[PDB]
RNA sequence: GCUAAACCUAGCCCCAAACCCCCACCUUACUACCACAACUUAGCCAAACCAUUUACAUAAAGUAUAGGCGAUAGAAAUUGAUGGCGCAAUAGAUAUAGUACCGCAAGGGAAAGACAAGCAUAAUAUAGCAAGGACUAACCCCUAUACCUUCUGCAUAAUGAAUUAACUAGAAAUAACUUUGCAAGGAGAGCCAAAGCUAAGACCCCCGAAACCAGACGAGCUACCUAAGAACAGCUAAAAGAGCACACCCGUCUAUGUAGCAAAAUAGUGGGAAGAUUUAUAGGUAGAGGCGACAAACCUACCGAGCCUGGUGAUAGCUGGUUGUCCAAGAUAGAAUCUUAGUUCAACUUUAAAUUUGCCCACAGAACCAAAUCCCCUUGUAAAUUUAACUGUUAGUCCAAAGAGGAACAGCUCUUUGGACACUAGGAAAAAACCUUGUAGAGAGAGUAAAAAAUGAUCCCAAACAUAUAACUGAACUCCUCACACCCAAUUGGACCAAUCUAUCAUAUAGAAGAACUAAUGUUAGUAUAAGUAACAUGAAAACAUUCUCCUCCGCAUAAGCCUGCGUCAGAUCUGACAAUUAACAGCCCAAUAUCUACAAUCAACCAACAAGUUAUUACCCUCACUGUCAACCCAACCAGGCAUGCUCAUAAGGAAAGGUUAAAAAAAGUAAAAGGAACUCGGCAAAUCUUACCCCGCCUGUUUACCAAAAACAUCACCUCUAGCAUCACCAGUAUUAGAGGCACCGCCUCCUUAAAUAGGCUCCACGAGGGUUCAGCUGUCUCUUACUUUUAACCAGUGAAAUUGACCUGCCCGUGAGGCGGGCAUAACACAGCAAGACGAAGACCCUAUGGAGCUUUAAUUUAUUAAUGCAAAACCUGCAUUAAAAAUUUCGGUUGGGGCGACCUCGGAGCAGAACCCAACCUCCGAGGCUAAGACUUCACCAGUCAAAGCGAAGAUCCAAUAACUUGACCAACGGAACAAGUUACCCUAGGGCAAUCCUAU
């Protein structure tokens, strides 16, 4: 049906101003211990996570350089290694990345 | 544009009424505001009150030291100091009579404290706007603080005094300070504290041995809101009932009124006779 | 347009300075305010005449209240303080009930005397004396 | 809110100017003037209006009788509705009979 | 604090004066370049219909005169002739512009530029028209049935309003009254004058029909037709309006959808699909007309008569509205009327003025055949009559009483006497109508009036009380202190006045006028509510190169349409600049004259048919110019719709059904289902399965109500009837075996069973039917009786974000009154979210009545023959004028009271009971007939018009208008008897304005 009357402003702030409709504050933000940055706990660093990305996609750059083309699934493991890093003594018989930047502090 | 002028004059004046209501502007001595001519205001200040004020002294019962400082620090006669001196003290001692002749079994302590009640800043300053000693004083901050307008009402007391007599004077004392008895309980405006003790003294100086406090009437003993009634008694004989909620407080308040019963200043006293 | 009102704001500025104490869009909407504004003053219009009813029903129930403490109804207080020939309202029979209990306590005794003056002439045959307070003063 | 805020700029009115200083002279030149000229030869204005007054009714039957053969054809057909509207009109509504 | 609010001029209105202004373009307009013509206003509208009729200087004069002598129309002789008490951006022109935009078209036609509402700051706390009395105190207590308009009052009975701002509705004569001048004369020629004249002042609204007539624009949709084109796979069958079935066309049944994807679509199921088929392109028919396989079907979304402009501000006895303050008087006899939805007269009301009796009222008095009434001396009173001048109301409801009608009842129709209501206030519960009470202000004073019970269906309904002296309570009545014009509708009189302009001051005194908005489903602009609700969108991963999953009757091109509408760059979340589409394809054509021009196409050969389908002579020896060329596209307001042809027939081309989540209800689509298999239901609608038999109608294929009917209707071969003997614009380049117009519908023959149970089914005449009815067998979630899963919807998170609706709301239940809001009881801390549909008479379409509304249809309803066709008569072998007869049309109307509206009666006047006793009073209540002249004074049929009696005195014993008339006067109709001069039946296609306590009986004691 339709309305038989208009609602007043009164009605309307009791309804849109009640507690089930307002936005909660989160008690679950703390700052990364280590890092120093906001976070939720349940939830990665964003900053970290945009950084680890970006090393992520420069890794996959080279390794689609190297690749060729598409259909190219190697059949071995694979390593990356920065500059001034021979193959160790592990990785040999495992397709080397080369990169052309110091290795990350947070890369182990 | 709708073509007009009373309506666009009529909206300003109302728009000037709202702006002089938030924002007014910061008062002023009245001797600046247009209208004013101090000769035709202290004339009239004189006879409002039915009083032949000489007009020389109650012009320097109105000056004040501070102004003459201001007025010769700012350049780059006489002040109202001994005038003040003789209207308090004058004061002082009329007040005294009044209240002794009145209440003639209130205690020393009593009546002095009700004569610097009435000639206290809180109802002297209160007695002194109300019949525009703050428009003629000369001062320099406005409003003229409570002190000075106090040092300046006696100061036309002393005027009225040296002008027409002791009399004539104690009228006006008669009518605009005592006045201010009216309706005061004696405890509001003589403030003490311990009335148990003070009663006690007293009835020892009238040798009688202290009052024993009783429950004369009791209701509603462990709610929220009791009422006990305690009746002090003085060898069987009842002197005073006071209500309360606690019985500390009830025993107090029997105090206070067996107090007043004894200083004659009950709430049905004799009315004080102004004839 | 040769002539147009000019000051429509005063006349609706005159009635709605009468609705600011209102509750809901009365009180800023013209066409709402006016007749609320209307039933505002009719209803005060009207309820001067109730004003006089209802004081003079709180003071029945006061001095009704008060005569019952002292163990006569309220018939009886009105109904034999005018056979004493006193005048007194009931507004001023309220007051002093409440504000002078004593003096109220011996206007109930004088109603209790008449009262018992009246039942025991009646109970007589004929007009024996009349009774001490019985007795009118003409003018 | 329909009120202005600011105030108008004055009006000047000058009283005294040639139009209002001069204001009525002449209207006397018939009394004054061994009746030469009558008043109404001095009214400036419509030549249908002239020293002659009337309901409007009136007024645009003259309108067409004097200028009507000299008005622009949408005025003049303007005219005559409005003619037509008013005879109907004075002639068959109204509270008097 | 936002939103806003404010401003000036750009210009315009009315006067005066003056008479105004390179190229291309009628073909397809804006295109360099080859053989016809132009020359009476009808009608809306008045007469309350309508038919003759009806309007387009001053003075004479609204006179002569015309006229259903009604409404109205109306002369002449003669007379004499630069400005603004304007607008200032919703005004003024429509204008910044006849542009944008709407329409195919005629045509329509804008907007704008310089702390109002709404919100936030600041959500709410029992209870209730949201206020008032108040209070120390916001709520709590007591009082309190929203506003406008229409009906007798209306609880909201109904209509209207979300809210703010701006704009929006009383114009004028004939008299009269008031104040001036002059006064037997007034007035600046015309006119009036037995105190009148001259001047001024005062008084008469807004929005809205269906319609009518005239001239333009429309057949790009649809109906039909013309010219020249196009499409129709495969199978079966071979020349057929053949069968099954694609493309294509239509639109049977169901479901979704109902502001939707769409102002008629989607999905399935269906009919046709070589023909009476379907279809692209240009042309034609034009509005009382076209077209029509007749359905009142269609003619550019709305056709029992298109659309636009004009007459037009149509008219509206109908609906709705109508704006400052205050006071005062103020209401229900009646008559006539194509009249009862209205008008006029009277009665009543109001104002001003004159005069003297007015009301009440005893005694007396009013007929022969109960209440009271009439009439006046006094008396209480102060009013009444008369004159001058206007409007407004009029056939009201309830109660007491007496009657008539229906029982002496039906809350019943009507007449009469009185009261009340529509005016204040208090009571009986709420309460217009009963009882009490009126003349109005303030009071925190007082006295009273009326006023209390006795001894069937949601949920009983104030709580209680047998025995302390009878008085008290109780109003706006009355008294008291003060002040006084300060409580009716329609109407009428009066005193004031907001704002603007002008004159003079320079806010006042005057004069003016677009001069005042709580309300017209008013208009324009702003912002709300429903609402952050309904709805919408982006396949996955990624290394942004790529890969993967899935889908399509799709894609590419030409045509038609559109006109730069996802190319680059630069600014943003679309704006500007730059760039482009290259002719061989397609369009743009032709020197003249005569001649010819018999045989089809279908693989064109066999058979077989019917619908029958260019050159010889003369003139010219010139060369490629011009235009289209783009795209994601066009018609549908932006779109699951519409869109011709060629080719690919499942794709070499093209795309994305899920924004993220969870897996509630109700809803939608689909899949599965135990046993039973129509017991569902109006019906086997839907679904699953595939068979049979009959009956009614129509012969068959086909066509139809674009958008509720596809049929038993239309058409159709066959048959029959009627008319017609014949030239160059149709029939027809035809000729009785022909053509046109009708009816019918080949052909032949004549003019008890069924079920267990049953109101259902059961001229011959093959074939066919999305036609109607019935039956066998099967089948199945139709059902007994529902259940699970999936998808969309859904609910939550994020983005974007409507609309109907809305008087205000601080929005409860039960019982009673007449219901959330009144009364009496009960309940009651505030607040979201998702559901449901009992209530908020919750938000299009019907039916009855009315209008002296509209439009029709038929006629044996009235008027006409103007136009046509015959004749007849004059006119010089043909046309002109007159007359008669006919068809064809054209204009026009539809009286009143009523069983239950219809049928049928009556309609004027008169006499008897109602109406007992002056007057008057209804009936479709009760019973019957009729069609000499002059003159004081009076009566009356409740008006007027008519009508009636009459002393004396003088002389003898059913209207008006019209016609014939010398006349003295005269008549019919007007009987619908206050009368249109002459008009009926009907609207199932209708449109607009509106209104809406039972005589006789059933049953129990
Ligand atoms: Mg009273
Ligand atoms: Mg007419
Ligand atoms: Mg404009
Ligand atoms: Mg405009
Ligand atoms: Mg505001
Ligand atoms: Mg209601
Ligand atoms: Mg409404
Ligand atoms: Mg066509
Ligand atoms: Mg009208
Ligand atoms: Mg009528
Ligand atoms: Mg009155
Ligand atoms: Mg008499
Ligand atoms: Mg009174
Ligand atoms: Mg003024
Ligand atoms: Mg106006
Ligand atoms: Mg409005
Ligand atoms: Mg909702
Ligand atoms: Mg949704
Ligand atoms: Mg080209
Ligand atoms: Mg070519
Ligand atoms: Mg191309
Ligand atoms: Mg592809
Ligand atoms: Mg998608
Ligand atoms: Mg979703
Ligand atoms: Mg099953
Ligand atoms: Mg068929
Ligand atoms: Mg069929
Ligand atoms: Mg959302
Ligand atoms: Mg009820
Ligand atoms: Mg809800
Ligand atoms: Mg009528
Ligand atoms: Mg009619
Ligand atoms: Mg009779
Ligand atoms: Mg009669
Ligand atoms: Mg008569
Ligand atoms: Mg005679
Ligand atoms: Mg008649
Ligand atoms: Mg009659
Ligand atoms: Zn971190």
């Amino acid at each position: 049906a339709a309305p038989k009357n208009r609602r007043t402003i009164e009605v309307n702030r009791c309804r849109r101003r009640n507690p089930q409709k307002l936005i909660k504050v989160k008690n679950n933000i703390d700052v990364c211990p280590e890092c120093g940055h906001l976070k939720q706990k349940h939830v990665l660093c964003a900053y970290c996570y945009e950084k680890v990305c970006k090393e992520t996609a420069e890794i996959r750059r080279q390794i689609g350089k190297q690749e060729g083309g598409p259909f190219k699934a190697p059949t071995i493991e694979t390593v990356v290694l920065y500059t001034g890093e021979t193959p160790s003594e592990q990785d040999q018989g495992k397709r080397i990345i080369e990169r052309d930047r110091k290795r990350p502090s947070w890369f182990t | 544009v709708k073509k007009g002028f009373r309506a666009a004059f009529r909206f300003q004046k109302e728009l000037e009424r709202q702006r002089l209501l938030r924002c007014p502007p910061p008062p002023v001595r009245r001797s600046e505001k247009p209208n004013w001519d101090y000769h035709a205001e202290i004339q009239a200040f004189g006879h409002r009150l039915q009083e032949n004020f000489s007009l020389d002294l109650l012009k320097t019962a109105f000056v004040n030291s501070c102004y003459i400082k201001s007025e010769e620090a700012k350049r780059q006669l006489k002040s109202n100091q001994e005038l003040s001196e003789q209207g308090t003290s004058f004061s002082q001692t009329c007040l005294t009579q009044f209240l002794e002749d009145e209440y003639p079994d209130m205690p020393t302590e009593g009546i002095k404290n009700l004569v610097d009640f009435l000639t206290g800043e809180e109802v002297v300053c209160h007695v002194a706007r109300n019949l525009a000693v703050e428009q003629l004083t000369l001062s320099e901050e406005f409003p003229v603080p409570p002190a000075v307008l106090q040092q300046t009402f006696f100061a036309v007391i002393g005027a009225l005094l040296q002008s027409s007599g002791p009399e004539r004077t104690a009228l006006f004392i008669r009518d605009f300070l005592i006045t201010q008895m009216t309706g005061k309980e004696l405890f509001e405006m003589w403030k003490i504290i311990n009335p148990m003790g003070l009663l006690v003294e007293e009835l020892k100086k009238r040798n009688v041995s202290a009052p024993e406090s009783r429950l004369t009437r009791q209701s509603g003993g462990t709610t929220a809101l009791p009422l006990y009634f305690v009746g002090l008694y003085c060898d069987k004989k009842l002197i005073a009932e006071g209500p309360g909620e606690t019985v500390l407080v009830a025993e107090e308040e029997a105090a206070r009124v067996a107090l007043r019963k004894l200083y004659g200043f009950t709430e049905n006293r004799r009315p004080w006779n102004y004839s | 347009l040769r002539n147009r009102v000019t000051d429509r704001y005063f006349r609706i500025q005159e009635v709605l300075k009468h609705a600011r104490h209102f509750r809901g869009r009365k009180n800023r909407c013209y066409r709402l305010a006016v007749r609320t504004v209307i039933r505002a003053f009719v209803k005060c219009t009207k309820a001067r005449y109730l004003k006089k009813k209802n004081m003079r029903t709180l003071w029945i129930n006061r001095i009704t209240a008060a005569s019952q403490e002292h163990g006569l109804k309220y018939p009886a207080l009105i109904g034999n303080l005018v056979k004493c020939q006193v005048e007194l309202n009931r507004k001023v029979l309220a007051d002093l009930a409440i504000y002078e209990p004593k003096t109220f306590k011996s206007l109930a005794a004088l109603a209790s005397r008449r009262r018992h003056e009246g039942f025991a002439a009646a109970l007589g045959d004929g007009k024996e004396p009349e009774g001490i307070f019985s007795r009118v003063v003409q003018y | 809110i329909g009120i202005r805020l600011t105030l108008p700029p004055p009006k000047v009115v000058d009283r005294w100017n040639e139009k209002r200083a001069m204001f009525g002279v002449y209207d006397n030149i018939g009394i004054l003037g061994n009746f030469e000229k009558h008043p109404k030869e001095l009214i400036r204005g419509p030549i249908w209006l002239r020293g002659w007054k009337g309901n409007e009714l009136q007024r645009c039957i003259r309108k067409r009788k004097m200028v009507g053969s000299r008005m622009f054809a949408d005025d003049l057909h303007n005219l005559n509705k409005r003619i037509r509207y008013l005879y109907k009109h004075f002639n068959r509504h109204g509270k008097f009979r």
